[PDB]
């Protein structure tokens, strides 16, 4: 199944069909009149559905992964086409990513390029220092996996039991 | 093979050898930090088309599930390293305008204006030196997704860390960003090595050429190699050749009449058809799943590297670390992120002792019926006269009282020797 | 907060109940359960059922097998780096930047967590900078000094040396500075009084 564009490969009067570096037919030879058609798989996207929690909103966004918007609140994004969201030229935090640095969030559900962090512009000078005045002590927490669940299988009566 | 070149260190029991001078050198260290994302639909790799093909494959239960489970998770923790090693500030740093810091040059790391990517000179060779099969690949089933962080944003987020550590040392990265004169950063770094700051100042024209040359060097060197970044070439070249195998595969019978699955539907029955099918799918099955655990594989151990990335970034970058060889061969002053694709390059400026010289060497000396201990440095001599210097730079000082402690008399210790102490205070009562 | 060792847990489960799910495969045979097929059929082709079950059913074990030591290499590497912080943050102070908290690191208490550690790092931050007027050394009777463990700082009109970390102005003396050489070498030196005890 696929799409036949025209082609630009010059075929040998011997050959027929056309190979890719993978050994898939990406090129034929049509019988009727000899002519070169560029066999082309018909498009196919990974559909995606961004939503926050249920309870909160039934509001759903989808994305086809890696298909233009014109093959399918549209916006095309490098990721693929989003379907649902609203760009909205402000940053902030990342919520749900969408990839290619554009995230998603719902405040309807809207699509933005994220913010790195808040811009801070140093006073660097060639005889200014700055001087600590006083301090915050900070208790913060990190947590760390050590170990876990401790299984046993009996292969004999998993695979056969009696 | 030989191991390699020959030295005897001369030992002996009184003789020190002290380094006269220093040379500044900026090594290269590439790590990768991301693999491609990949996303592989189990449905449509095994079987296609064929709706025959799907219900047989339905039998088998939640391999698939399974499968896109596990390449879900690859994918989520290739950002979560990206995020790890360079999402490590919260405030965008920027340089002043005036790009002045006391005669050292930061042109080829700073970000250039005048390219439309925003990236420095080394980064942007960086990007030139690491890159139907695509077409293929996606025709299949199989996926590339793009990584959640692009190339501008770590650029920025490496220009961050740089304008963070210029300006303001290693101050940004336990706190609020202090700013702090260049010169005095490096004579901070050089106080951290253990050298004195004067030894910075005096030499500041001489260190900072030393450093400029030193990048210059850096360069040149990765625009003159080509194994320079072998590595993160190394995993691309992985990503897509597992891919590749993966596309190879559907064209193996399997033990099968025929590897198209089209073929043996139209010239089989069912019965036999269900036979032929079912050794397809085993077969693709088992690829897809030797596919997985290879790159599940990979994936541990890109974490490991990405963990150690994220480590050198905190300690190498953003303070001056102590540990040995961690930050570049010789006594790390500074380091600097650069960022390139699937990957992280620390530039590691280091202090490499140089020149060294001979001198006779004594544990204390005894003066006045009393052992001397120098406070922070070594006693040394250069034939006839007794002076305490700083043990990494030859810097001959009188010994003194203000530069030695007392401990014990002269008897107890072994090796001692003879020689005055000054007192500063003598000419004061005396005149 | 606690996500990552509910993560662990939940990865456990899932896949105990994906091999359990793996029992209602017919994986290419008449039917999943072992005894209907013995009832049914001869042992000439109840064996080749049989097999096509002890086939999709091993390949699932095994594949649950790698998954696991895939998971126990990963739960083991942040094991060791958990040991590593226990012995570095709780059982010492760590000069390392980050290893153990934001900020300057003070000390690190340690908390059992199901599969897990939990560590409350003590850190210290700087805050309430203030700008002052900067040099590198102090040009004293034709001689450089500069600071034994401080930086030179100035509040407009008046010369100190303080503490890098923390704002404590004290008067420049003898005792907090230390000669080497002469002002002309040293760039950005400026002039000023140093005390004599
Ligand atoms: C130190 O002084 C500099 C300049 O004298 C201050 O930097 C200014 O900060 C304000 C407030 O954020 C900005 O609007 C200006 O644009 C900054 N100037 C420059 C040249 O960057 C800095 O805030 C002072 N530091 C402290 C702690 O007061
Ligand atoms: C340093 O910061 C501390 C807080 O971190 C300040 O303590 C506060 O002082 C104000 C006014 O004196 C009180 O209203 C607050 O209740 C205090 N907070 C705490 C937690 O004690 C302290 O005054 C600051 N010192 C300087 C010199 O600025
Ligand atoms: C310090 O002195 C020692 C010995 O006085 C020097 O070691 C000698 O080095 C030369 C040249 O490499 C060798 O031919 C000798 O055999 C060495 N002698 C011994 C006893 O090992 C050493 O080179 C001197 N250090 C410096 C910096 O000149
Ligand atoms: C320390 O080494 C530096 C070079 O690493 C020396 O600087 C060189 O000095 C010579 C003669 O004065 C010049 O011809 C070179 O051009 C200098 N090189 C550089 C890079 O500036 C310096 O003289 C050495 N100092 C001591 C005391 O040995
Ligand atoms: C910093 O270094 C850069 C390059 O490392 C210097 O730029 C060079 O300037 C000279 C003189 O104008 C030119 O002939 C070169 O072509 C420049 N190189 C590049 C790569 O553009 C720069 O002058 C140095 N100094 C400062 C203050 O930026
Ligand atoms: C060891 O170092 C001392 C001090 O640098 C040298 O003493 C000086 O030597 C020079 C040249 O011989 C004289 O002009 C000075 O007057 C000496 N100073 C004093 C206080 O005597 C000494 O010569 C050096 N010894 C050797 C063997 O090089
Ligand atoms: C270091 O100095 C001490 C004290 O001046 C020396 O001890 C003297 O040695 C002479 C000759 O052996 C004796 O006549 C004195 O009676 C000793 N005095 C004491 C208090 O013991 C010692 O010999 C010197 N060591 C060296 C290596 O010169
Ligand atoms: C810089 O700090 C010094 C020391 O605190 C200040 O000198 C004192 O200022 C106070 C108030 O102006 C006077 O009451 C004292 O008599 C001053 N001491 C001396 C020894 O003169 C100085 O004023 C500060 N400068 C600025 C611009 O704030
Ligand atoms: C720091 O002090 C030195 C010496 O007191 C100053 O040098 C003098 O400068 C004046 C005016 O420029 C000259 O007339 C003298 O001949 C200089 N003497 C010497 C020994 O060089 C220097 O100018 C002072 N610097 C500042 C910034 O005030
Ligand atoms: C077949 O028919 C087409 C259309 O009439 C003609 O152009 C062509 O020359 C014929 N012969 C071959 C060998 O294709
Ligand atoms: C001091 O800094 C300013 C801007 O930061 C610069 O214009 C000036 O040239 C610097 N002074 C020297 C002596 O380089
Ligand atoms: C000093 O070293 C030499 C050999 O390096 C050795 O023979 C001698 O015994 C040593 N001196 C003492 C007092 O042990």
């Amino acid at each position: 199944t696929g799409v036949l564009t025209e082609s630009n490969k010059k075929f040998l009067p011997f050959q027929q069909f056309g190979r890719d570096i993978a050994d898939t037919t990406d090129a034929v030879r049509d019988p009727q009149t000899l002519e070169i058609l560029d066999i082309t798989p018909c498009s196919f996207g990974g559909v995606s559905v961004i939503t926050p929690g249920t309870n909160t909103s039934n509001q759903v966004a989808v994305l086809y992964q890696g298909v233009n918007c014109t093959e399918v609140n549209v916006f095309q994004t490098r990721a693929g086409c989003l379907i649902g969201a609203e760009y909205v030229n402000n940053s902030y935090e990342c919520d749900i990513p969408i990839g290619a640095g554009i995230c998603a969030s719902y405040q309807s559900i809207i699509a933005y390029t994220m913010s790195l962090g808040a811009e801070n512009s140093v006073a660097y000078s060639n005889n200014s220092i700055a001087i600590p005045t006083n301090f915050t002590i900070s208790v913060t927490t990190e947590i760390l996996p050590v170990s876990m669940t401790k299984t046993s299988v009996d292969c004999t009566m998993y695979i056969c039991g009696d | 093979m030989s191991l390699g070149a020959e030295n005897s260190v001369a030992y002996s029991n009184n003789s020190i050898a002290i380094p006269t001078n220093f040379t500044i050198s900026v090594t290269t260290e590439i790590l990768p930090v991301s693999m491609t994302k990949t996303s592989v639909d189990c449905t449509m790799y095994i079987c296609g088309d064929s709706t025959e093909c799907s219900n047989l494959l339905l039998q088998y239960g939640s391999f698939c599930t399974q499968l896109k489970r596990a390449l879900t998770g690859i994918a989520v923790e290739q950002d979560k390293n990206t995020q790890e090693v360079f999402a490590q500030v919260k405030q965008i740093y920027k340089t002043p305008p005036i790009k002045y810091f006391g005669g050292f040059n930061f042109s080829q790391i700073l970000p250039d204006p005048s390219k439309p990517s925003k990236r420095s000179p080394i980064e942007d060779l960086l990007f030139n030196k690491v890159t139907d099969l695509i077409c293929a690949q996606k025709f299949n089933g199989l996926t590339v997704l793009p990584p959640l962080l692009t190339d501008e944003m770590i650029a920025q987020y490496t220009s961050a860390l740089l304008a963070g550590t210029i300006t303001s040392g290693w101050t940004f990265g336990a706190g609020p960003a202090l700013q702090i004169p260049f010169p005095m950063q490096m004579a901070y770094r050089f106080n951290g090595i253990g050298v004195t700051q004067n030894v910075l100042y005096e030499n500041q024209k001489l260190i900072a050429n030393q450093f400029n040359s030193a990048i210059g060097k850096i360069q040149d060197s990765l625009s003159s190699t080509p194994s320079a970044l072998g590595k993160l070439q190394d995993v691309v070249n992985h990503n897509a050749q597992a891919l590749n195998t993966l596309v190879k595969q559907l064209s193996s019978k399997f033990g099968a009449i025929s590897s198209v699955l089209n073929d043996i539907l139209s010239r089989l029955d069912p019965p036999e058809a269900e036979v032929q099918i079912d050794r397809l799918i085993t077969g693709r099955l088992q690829s897809l799943q030797t596919y997985v655990t290879q790159q599940l594989i990979r994936a541990a151990e890109i974490r490991a590297s990405a963990n150690l990335a994220a480590t050198k970034m905190s300690e190498c970058v953003l303070g001056q670390s102590k540990r040995v060889d961690f930050c570049g061969k010789g006594y790390h002053l500074m380091s600097f992120p650069q960022s390139a694709p699937h990957g992280v390059v620390f530039l590691h400026v280091t202090y490499v002792p140089a020149q060294e010289k001979n001198f006779t060497t004594a544990p204390a000396i005894c003066h006045d019926g009393k052992a001397h201990f120098p406070r922070e440095g070594v006693f040394v001599s250069n034939g006839t006269h007794w002076f305490v210097t700083q043990r990494n730079f030859y810097e001959p000082q009188i010994i003194t009282t203000d530069n030695t402690f007392v401990s014990g008399n002269c008897d107890v210790v072994i090796g001692i020797v003879n020689n005055t102490v000054y007192d500063p205070l003598q000419p004061e009562l005396d005149s």
